[PDB]
């Protein structure tokens, strides 16, 4: 015959070896693939979709779960008051878990790209005012007050003019490794922060509700990426 | 503002807000080289394809949300429900239009999306040990629709917070009132049953609750008007 | 700069464990030295939720068989793995004539011989496997039942007229290949209760993710 | 030698692997194939052949078996009466078992195509009348009466004019799977139906028999197909 | 749209079981640790009726041998498979010189070695194997006897001068390849009684298929 020497790894079964195997049904002609709308090809398509960010992830009472989707603003809040705050940690617990992006980050170990949060005011049409939305890069501590946050990368939002506004998070990178307990977790540290302060108070004419809610929607830019498939889940197929 | 007509149906609607053509595809027909090229499938144009205006649902502060099934909603209604029933196969696209009528003194936000193969899951007894299957009144509510009981998980164990991944459109009272959506035929087969399989379900839920000061109308009428696109049928009975 | 890892195929590759057959000598379990395993890809826990991200899918499966005694030992015993396509009759006994029906692909291999491995095509008579079906097949118990999603059954047994001399354990791995998916949908956020429907616990309805005290504290 | 690694499936015997094996008699030159009439190449050739359909599959009495081949029409039958009925189920029990098509469907699991039944009147030449032959697609229940069947896809047959007539069954598809007892059977459901009614009565002059028979012949169109070889039989080689 | 499966070759492929040799230690069956098997393709029950659909046929056969002990065990025993072409003399004993006649192809293999496998040509001196012969070879018992349809004999035995130490069982599979058929004919609708002729039971003459009550009821 033809001279050969078998090399180590012969007869082994690698769960990730993508070789070919013998077709059980050689003659079978599987029913032809026809056209179906919205085919997905690469998960990052999904990551660029706006999902509701449960910033108000505080109520747990079963019947108030719908409340996590929206946080509110009211007349009672005085100028300068801090409305709300959260981090730019897509994969870690908290707000991002609600977004689709967050859930997909979970099947991966590393990632990086620019994010993008959009705020939607759902209050009465007659209401007006200004909100200051500031981003404090990783490391920078949550600004003491409105004015100090006013010096950072911020955006004055007048929902009297535009009902929507989108903020871009320049960058977030879950790359810095951590071996705490005895379980190694490739964690953030890049917990960028997004604060939101009442630049002015909530103003309304008689006849309009003195409270309104807002909805956070997030997605990642086209420059987003992920690495290291890592299946992990609390939800599994029960016996 | 202007009014469009399709036969004997004439709706008064706004010029042309942003429409959402689900998955970037337009409800088209199906060519001759298919599965049933013999039983040439007759395509209704006359009355069958026009504007149906379903029994308006009333938005309330406590409203949890609503959903209808397709094509179920119409298999009861008029001359279209005529074809769907006494015919063996069906494929059809849809133009759905949802509008509210509220004063600039009401506030709210309704997410309106369409979800293929919307399979309802009940509570399962409560403790999780009863294998109770959703009724027929819950699986195919008709033209009155049905109310969600667990909006947060869309009565099916899925976050609504992620429903935007489907052909959706928003209706924020302080900006718009009408939302429109074009839906193509979506199924693993060219044709299928119009009474047994509900290719999809229209979802409309209050994400930001309705609100107003005492004295303003307490219920906001939501009017669903819809029209069949490139609808086809085969095998009369 | 590359995004090869975020592709469908990349996401679904890897041969996972989806089945495990026990063929004890003395036992309540599979007393006739044989077993029938209807192909369930949910066999790998993590799987269900991953696939249930899409409405429709299509793919081929590469099956690899790992057999040994409970302590993971290798012994001189020959085995028959039979694949009964959907529509074909599974063996009711250790001598059912199904074992000899040519139309049921079968493969033989010694425990010593390395893993057995074969590819199985996209069976379904439909254009795609569909994880969700909003209807019934021409209040009911047939709701959400798309049967045309059956891949078939795998019948395993010791070769020979007589019971095997050793206690055996077969493990079935499955790599999914050539994957295509359509219509993406909300990631299951509630615990699964049944293998058939999406029913959940209406008491134990938990918030998608970790909660906190105030919306002003981190 | 030449480096090699053996992959799983090595040393296995697949009863369907169509590889090559060593020729036992290398020098042997087998007697040359000469020309023989009517060679068959693909079974579907056979399926397009007209075979007698035992519609009248009722007598079992050994000496009346020849009667299954033909059913009759007579003066006694009044206008409108239902002469006979049967389904378009090539592979299932009943009438089709007699046809060659039927027997071939048995060695296969799935199939689909247009069928074609031809009726032959074998009565006296002097007889005349009309028969209504109607097809009720799958699902449609056997028409109540002649008139209701008259509204469906039908054909008025005057055997006073033409002694033969051929009906085409647009389509039949054994594709819908069924797992009843515990034995999975890819069954019809497409039981299309063919009814036959006495449009008019049987008319004859003195001297001619008041009964005549008819013969059903079926075959499938050129668009017929079959899938999944499945050997199955009640008749086998005895010990 | 494709009709590859309805071809002759497709129909007749698959290696079916057509033979089984028993070589017990203590026994009434094959007491001399050897056996002779004249090649019968009817060995696979289902076969007879399938081929008897045609009048003439032609083909090659691929034989694969499966040997083990009754429990399907593998043991260190060597075996000789001898093919005696038609016209060649079969061995009358475990020491017949036929076993050593070069003109009788023989193949040796250990039970451990995977299945033995060889191809056998279209033997027949005629242009085709013919399942039906309406005559006699130059009331008789030679009716329907087309002898020129013999493929040959397969003689099996344990290697060595002495009986084997183990009880053995050989199984012979046969895949038919390169098939050509002529003159199709009515599908046997009655039960077979003999391997030679088409004789049937003249009392038990059953209707081709399932009967019903009236020709107006379904």
């Amino acid at each position: 015959g033809f001279p050969t020497e078998l090399k180590p790894g012969t007869n082994q079964f690698l769960t990730t070896d993508d070789g070919v195997s013998a077709p059980i049904l050689p003659n079978f002609h599987p029913t032809p693939c026809i056209h179906i709308p919205g085919e997905v090809r690469n998960l990052l398509e999904l990551c660029q979709v706006e999902t509701i960010l449960e910033v108000n992830n505080v109520p747990t009472n079963a019947t108030s779960l719908m409340e996590r989707l929206r946080f509110p603003v009211s007349a009672q809040a005085g100028k300068g008051e801090l409305c709300a705050v959260f981090r730019a940690d897509p994969g870690r617990n908290g707000p991002w878990q609600s977004t689709l992006l967050g859930q997909l980050c979970g099947y991966y170990t590393q990632w990086s790209g620019s994010l993008e949060v959009t705020f939607m005011f759902t209050g009465s049409f007659m209401a007006t005012g200004k909100m200051l939305i500031a981003y404090t890069p990783p490391g920078g501590p949550l600004p003491k007050d409105r004015a100090t946050a006013m010096l950072g990368t911020h955006v004055i939002w007048d929902f009297g003019l535009q009902s929507s506004v989108t903020l871009v998070i320049p960058w977030i990178s879950n790359t810095h490794y951590r071996a705490h307990a005895r379980d190694g977790v490739f964690d953030y540290y890049t917990t960028g922060l997004v604060s939101i302060w009442y630049q002015t108070n909530y103003v309304v004419p008689i006849g309009a509700p003195n409270t309104a809610y807002i909805i956070a929607l997030a997605a990642a830019q086209k420059n987003f990426t992920m690495k290291l498939c890592k299946d992990a889940s609390d939800i599994l197929q029960t016996g | 503002v202007a009014q469009l007509t399709i036969g004997n149906s004439t709706i008064t609607t706004q010029e042309a807000a942003n429409i959402i053509v689900g998955y970037g595809e337009w409800p088209s027909y199906c060519s001759d080289s298919d599965a049933t090229a013999v039983d040439k499938p007759t395509r209704p144009d006359v009355s069958v394809n026009r504007f149906y205006t379903l029994d308006t649902k009333l938005w309330e502060k406590s409203s949890k949300g609503w959903y209808w099934k397709f094509p179920d909603v119409l298999t009861e209604t008029g001359v279209f429900g005529q074809n769907a029933q006494f015919h063996y196969l069906y494929r059809s696209g849809f133009c759905i239009h949802v509008q509210c009528n509220a004063s600039k003194f009401h506030q709210g936000a309704l997410l309106v999306a369409v979800l293929p193969e919307y399979v309802i899951g009940t509570v399962a007894g409560g403790t999780g040990t009863e294998d109770t299957h959703p009724p027929y009144k819950q699986t195919q509510p008709g033209a009155d629709g049905f109310e969600l009981q667990h909006p947060y998980v869309l009565d099916a164990g899925i976050p609504i917070s992620q429903l935007t991944v489907c052909p959706h459109q928003w209706i924020n009272l302080r900006t718009n009132n009408c939302a429109t959506i074009i839906v193509p035929y979506i199924n693993a087969l060219p044709f299928d049953s119009a009474l047994n399989h509900c290719n999809f379900g229209l979802l409309v839920v209050p994400i930001s609750p309705l609100d107003y000061d005492q004295g303003a109308t307490p219920v906001i009428p939501i009017t669903i008007t819809l029209a069949p696109m490139c609808s086809e049928f085969a095998g009369l009975r | 700069h590359s995004t090869a890892e975020t592709t469908l195929d990349s996401f679904f590759s890897r041969a996972g464990l989806v089945g495990e057959i026990d063929l004890p000598l003395k036992g309540t379990t599979n007393p006739n030295g044989y077993a029938n395993w209807d192909i369930d890809i949910t066999g790998y826990a993590q799987m269900r939720r991953k696939v249930e991200l899409f409405t429709y899918m299509r793919f081929d499966a590469e099956f690899t068989f790992v057999a040994c005694t409970p302590t993971g030992e290798v012994v001189p015993q020959l085995l028959q793995y039979m694949f009964v396509p959907p529509g074909a009759p599974k063996p009711d006994s250790r001598e059912s004539l199904a074992w000899q029906t040519a139309t049921n692909p079968s493969v033989f291999v010694k425990l010593s011989d390395p893993p057995a491995q074969v590819s199985v095509p996209f069976m379904s008579p439909a254009s795609a496997y569909q994880w969700f079906y909003d209807g019934y097949p021409t209040k009911d118990l047939e709701y959400g039942a798309m049967p045309n999603n059956m891949m078939g059954t795998f019948s395993v047994r010791t070769v020979g007229t007589s019971k095997s001399k050793y206690p055996l354990v077969v493990r079935i791995y499955m790599r999914m290949k050539h994957v295509r998916a359509w219509i993406p949908r909300p990631m299951r956020n509630q615990n699964y209760l049944f293998k058939a429907n999406p029913n959940y616990a209406g008491n134990s309805i938990k918030p998608t993710g970790a909660s906190r005290t105030a919306i002003t504290t981190l």
